[PDB]
């Protein structure tokens, strides 16, 4: 796992930051309004 | 000068193709070039590199002919082309030269010579291509009808083949004669890629090095590229200077005692000489005077002044002419076992020569003496000085010579009168840092970029002085897995690091062909620091890399083209980058005392497509390696059954495919009908039901999706149930399904009216039968219309049935790709074995048959290895729809999101060309309102809870309320349950029961 030789890592399309965002909007929906938010309004 | 507008392709092979793009790789006449624009109204010599373009315009016949030549003259062989008649001549004499051969005038052979080939035989643009390669000489033309003023017209056409010229003369020269317009342009090789009609023409053509678009449609094989990012190409720096840092000191060789030496010495006593610190010149040896050979192993004797060694050692010894051939490494001989041994591994040279003058008497030399026989063989680089009597047989001896005991030496019979082979010789044998060559030095560099040359150590890299610590002993410093980073000089004595040059690939973010021409390029983990000459205004950096051709905007959009680090590209109609952004904000007015219940509902459908099985191959062995062919068939069975193997895993994967089939759809044993009269309740089913006017007999969505998709041992099986019965299966499924409800899949089908089943459903996700018996029409309707929509939503972008087009074109790129790698060597002379055979004598025409056979093996199993992998990924798929099948349509699902976005109520399938798609029916609520709650309600001191329902208030009033339809009723004590007194619970209320 070292560079030359024509060997390169590429980074993540999403970051860390983000996921954290998905995550938190996840739990404020599931806290504040039940199961209703994943079937409708 | 002018440029050249897209003008000058021509016809590579007379090859006919059609409607085929190819790739050609030889010279042409790259694109966008500056031309010059002779007048002659003047005639020069211009030099002739690899070919030249040449075009004139003219109303007159103003254009004569050419004189081609390499050192035009009278005094070596020419070549001449001219039209003075109705008549062409060509000759490869000439040799009649002057400085003005304007020329009824014909004022230029003065003279003639030994001649040859008498083809003498039979405004607008002529444009002529020559080129001399291979020991023939080609030339190409056409002739197009133009008009214009200055330089030259637009689109293009290619040139034909005219004549061929076997002459082999040289040509280094070029020349014209008139009696207007006269062009001249270079070749240079280069990649196309061209465009072929129907009828065999050339109609467009497309550089590869002429601009990034460009690249990107050479990668891809096509003139339309769609939007996305594409790697493309690799990039990576070039050296500048050269560092030839070499030793200091300076004394020549001493070689006249080991060559020039006045008195050898014996073979079994041969001496050895060792030769340091100095400074040779090898390369005066090498000419000098021939002396027998100079038969080097390990080594490249005319590549040998370059290079520095630890330690030469040199032995001398004097041997006869037939010996000369057993001083060889894994040689065997007198010479070979008792006086000399060479390891297998020698690194060095053997140079000898006649010396039948200085070591040669009247009478026979007997100075010179040979062992013969020893009790073991010597070791490599072993001298042997005992003179012990050896004995050969079982009488011992004790120091005297006689009967089975003879001296271990004899001695030459080195005559005058002896032949060549017993005529003497002197032998020397090199054994190959302290003895370098004659190079030069030159001053360190640091922090560029340069190429270096040490003693023997080359290779390019950026030169820092480094802070490594050095045990004051060590040179070479190296890094985990072994990579050299430092180096000692050999003038000063200094540590430095070695690292290495900047590399990293290219890409290109386009938005469409048909949208724009303009692109981006990305170079990626490269600093905008060290890309020059690529340079413009806009220069943006990244975590991915370099941006070039963008902007940069301080809003979020919901990006499409993706690069990395959350950062994406678009295009405004003007190339724009910018960061993601997640979604829209919303916030929900959480409270202690607030609900709200929706008021009506909504109904929606939605697709979903899977594949399930693949498409069934077989290959032969012997027909696709050998082909044809008795005397390959027979080298191949030495490899063992290597191919019993492979079949036997296509056939595996072969009859894998059919039961997939059998396992998503043969689910019903027996086949049910739809009833003559269709009145279902006011629901119209007209769009998924078989049709019989149609000769098919498939539904409206089938027929849609179905139009919507589509040698050398290589042959297709066909499947077992073909599509009629498919399409069989699946409309007994909806019969089942739409007369019968959900009892057909566990027992016998019982009858049940279509609005009946509808309210069973409703009962399933917390909503009582009256809604739907009061909403009838409603409901109705709204089913109605969303089933219309699934038609014009397929008939849209193509990009809907995505993932079952993918398998078609994965399956024949692979295919593609066996049957063209059989045109490759692999490493040998002919591809096709017809000529290997025809040309070469079997014993050594067999080394280049089983080159052949290693390569198109080992293609064959890359072949299978790949398809055993795709074929694990499908019967994933196809077992997610057989659950799909059982769960989302012979019932009910509780299951949240397993089929439809909300709350399931019936799913519908339908048949593909090699796959399902689901129709899911789905309840959906709409038009919320604002209430206020309470947990109980006290009453005569006793709590009161609702048995299914949720306490609700207008404002100045209660009821009670299912949980998912507005429906408010008085609270009384059918609808309410009693347990403990009302001074525990938090959040209690007043009012009353009844
Ligand atoms: C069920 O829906 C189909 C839609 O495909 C209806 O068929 C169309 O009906 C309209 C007017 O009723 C005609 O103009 C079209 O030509 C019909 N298209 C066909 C036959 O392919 C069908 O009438 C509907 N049935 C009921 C009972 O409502
Ligand atoms: C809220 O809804 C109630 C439901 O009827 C209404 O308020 C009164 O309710 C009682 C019995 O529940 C009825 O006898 C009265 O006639 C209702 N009042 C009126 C003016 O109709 C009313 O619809 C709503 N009340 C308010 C204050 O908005
Ligand atoms: C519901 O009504 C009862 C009366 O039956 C209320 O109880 C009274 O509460 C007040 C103070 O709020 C006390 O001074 C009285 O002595 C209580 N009377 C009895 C009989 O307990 C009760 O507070 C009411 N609750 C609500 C939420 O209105
Ligand atoms: C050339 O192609 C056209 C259509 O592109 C066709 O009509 C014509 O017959 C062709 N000429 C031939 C086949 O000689
Ligand atoms: C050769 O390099 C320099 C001359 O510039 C000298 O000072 C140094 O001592 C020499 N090195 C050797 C190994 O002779
Ligand atoms: C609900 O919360 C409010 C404030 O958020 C506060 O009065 C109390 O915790 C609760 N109210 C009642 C009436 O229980
Ligand atoms: C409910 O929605 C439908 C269409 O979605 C509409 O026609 C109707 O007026 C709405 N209200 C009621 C009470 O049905
Ligand atoms: C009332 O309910 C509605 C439902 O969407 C909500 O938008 C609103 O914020 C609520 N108001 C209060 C005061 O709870």
């Amino acid at each position: 796992a070292q560079k030359f030789n024509g060997l390169t890592v590429l980074p993540p399309l999403l970051t860390d930051e983000m996921i954290a965002q998905y995550t938190s909007a996840l739990l404020a929906g599931t806290i504040t309004s039940g199961w209703t938010f994943g079937a409708g309004p | 000068y002018t440029n050249s507008f897209t003008r000058g392709v021509y016809y590579p092979d007379k090859v006919f193709r059609s409607s085929v793009l190819h790739s050609t790789q030889d010279l042409f006449l790259p694109f966008f070039s500056n031309v010059t624009w002779f007048h002659a109204i003047d005639n020069p010599v211009l030099p002739f590199n690899d070919g030249v373009y040449f075009a004139s315009t003219e109303k007159s016949n103003i254009i004569r002919g050419w004189i081609f030549g390499t050192t035009l003259d009278s005094k070596t062989q020419s070549l001449l082309i001219v039209n003075n008649a109705t008549n062409v001549v060509i000759k490869v004499c000439e040799f009649q030269f002057c400085n003005d051969p304007f020329l009824s005038e014909f004022r230029v052979y003065s003279s003639a010579n030994n001649c040859t080939f008498e083809y003498v035989s039979q405004k607008n643009l002529r444009e002529f291509v020559f080129k001399n390669i291979d020991g023939y000489f080609k030339i190409y033309s056409k002739h197009t009808p133009i008009n214009l003023v200055r330089d030259l017209p637009q689109g293009f056409s290619a040139l034909e083949p005219l004549v061929d010229l076997p002459i082999g003369i040289n040509i280094t020269r070029f020349q014209t004669l008139l009696a207007a317009a006269y062009y001249v342009g270079y070749l240079q090789p280069r990649t196309f890629l061209l465009k072929y009609n129907e009828n065999g023409t050339i109609t467009d053509a497309v550089d590869c090095a002429l601009d990034p678009l460009s690249e990107t449609k050479c990668t891809l094989k096509s003139f339309t590229v769609e939007k996305g990012i594409y790697q493309t190409s690799n990039f990576r720096v070039q050296p500048t200077e050269s560092i030839v840092r070499f030793p200091n000191i300076t004394n020549l060789c001493p070689f006249g005692e080991v060559f020039n030496a006045t008195r050898f010495a014996s073979v079994y006593a041969w001496n050895r000489k060792r030769i340091s610190n100095c400074v040779a010149d090898y390369s005066v040896l090498y000419n000098s005077a021939s002396f027998s050979t100079f038969k080097c192993y390990g080594v490249s004797p005319t590549k040998l002044n370059d290079l520095c060694f630890t330690n030469v050692y040199a032995d001398s010894f004097v041997i006869r002419g037939d010996e000369v051939r057993q001083i060889a490494p894994g040689q065997t001989g007198k010479i070979a076992d008792y006086n000399y041994k060479l390891p297998d591994d020698f690194t060095g040279c053997v140079i000898a020569w006649n010396s039948n003058n200085l070591d040669s008497k009247v009478g026979g030399n007997y100075n010179y003496l040979y062992r013969l026989f020893r009790k073991s063989n010597l070791k490599p680089f072993e001298r042997d000085i005992s003179t012990e009597i050896y004995q050969a047989g079982s009488t011992p001896c004790n120091g005297v010579e006689g009967f089975n005991c003879y001296f271990p030496l004899q001695s030459y019979g080195f005559q005058p009168t002896n032949g060549v082979g017993y005529q003497p010789y002197r032998v020397v044998v090199l054994s190959f840092a302290t003895v370098c060559g004659p190079k030069k030095s030159t001053n360190l560099v640091k922090n560029k970029c340069v190429n270096f040359n040490f003693n023997g150590l080359t290779g390019t890299g950026v030169l820092t002085e480094s802070n490594k610590k050095f045990l004051p002993f060590q040179q070479f410093g190296r890094d985990i897995a072994d990579t050299t980073d430092a180096v000692r000089d050999p003038q000063t004595l200094e540590i430095l690091d070695i690292t290495p040059c900047s590399f990293g690939g290219v890409s290109v973010i386009t938005p469409g062909t048909n949208t724009s021409n303009q692109v981006a390029v990305l170079y990626q983990d490269v600093n905008c620091t060290e890309v020059p000459v690529s340079t413009g205004s806009n220069v943006f950096q990244t975590r991915a890399g370099c941006l070039i051709g963008a902007e940069h905007v301080n809003n979020s959009y919901e990006c499409d083209i993706p690069i990395g680090a959350g950062i994406c590209a678009s295009y405004q109609t003007s190339i724009i980058a910018y960061t993601m952004s997640l979604g829209a904000e919303n916030s929900v007015a959480y409270s202690n005392n607030s609900i709200a219940i929706p008021t009506n509902f909504t109904i929606s459908v939605t697709t979903e497509i899977l594949p399930v099985s693949m498409t069934k191959t077989s290959v032969d062995c012997t027909m696709y390696i050998c082909g044809d062919s008795t005397e390959c068939s027979n080298l191949l069975l030495q490899y063992g059954s290597f191919c019993t193997q492979l079949n036997r895993a296509l056939t595996g994967i072969a009859v894998e495919q059919d039961k997939n089939t059998q396992e998503v759809f043969a689910q019903v044993k027996q086949i049910y009908k739809t009833p003559p009269i269709k009145d279902f309740g006011g629901f119209n089913f007209s769009q998924i039901l078989p049709d019989p006017s149609k000769p098919s007999k498939r539904s409206p969505i089938e027929d849609l999706l179905f139009n919507k998709v589509t040698f050398n041992g290589l042959t297709v099986l066909p499947p077992l149930l073909t599509d009629e019965m498919i399409a069989q299966y699946t409309s007994a499924l909806l019969a089942g399904t739409i007369t019968s409800g959900w009892t057909f899949g566990a027992g016998p089908a019982l009858q049940i009216p279509f609005p009946m089943q509808m309210a069973y459903r409703f009962n399933g996700i917390g909503v009582t039968q009256n809604v739907l018996y009061e909403n009838q029409k409603l409901i109705a309707n709204q089913f109605n219309s969303a089933i219309g929509k699934i038609q014009d939503s397929l008939s849209s972008t193509p990009s809907a049935l995505g993932k079952l087009q993918d398998v078609v074109n994965q399956n024949a790129q692979a295919l593609n790709t066996l049957v063209k790698q059989l045109s490759s060597n692999f490493g040998a002379i002919s591809s096709v074995l017809n000529d290997i055979l025809s040309r070469l004598d079997p014993p050594e025409a067999e080394v280049q048959i089983d080159r052949l056979i290693t390569g198109r093996l080992q293609s064959l199993q890359t072949y299978v290895t790949q398809q055993l992998i795709r074929a694990a990924e499908i019967r994933a798929s196809a077992n997610l729809a057989a659950t799909k099948m059982s769960e989302c349509v012979l019932g009910q699902s509780k299951r949240v999101d397993f089929c439809g976005k909300g709350y399931h109520l019936m799913s519908f399938p339908q048949s593909a060309p090699h796959g399902v798609v689901f129709l899911h029916v789905t309840y959906v609520p709409a038009q919320e309102k604002n209430f206020t709650t309470a947990p109980a309600i006290c009453h005569d001191g006793k709590a009161h809870f609702p048995r299914e329902g949720v306490f609700v208030s207008n404002g100045t009033h209660w009821f009670v309320t299912q949980r998912n339809f507005y429906e408010p009723q008085i609270i009384t004590t059918d609808n309410t349950f009693v347990s403990g007194n009302c001074d525990v619970v938090i959040g209690i209320v007043n009012n009353t029961v009844y």
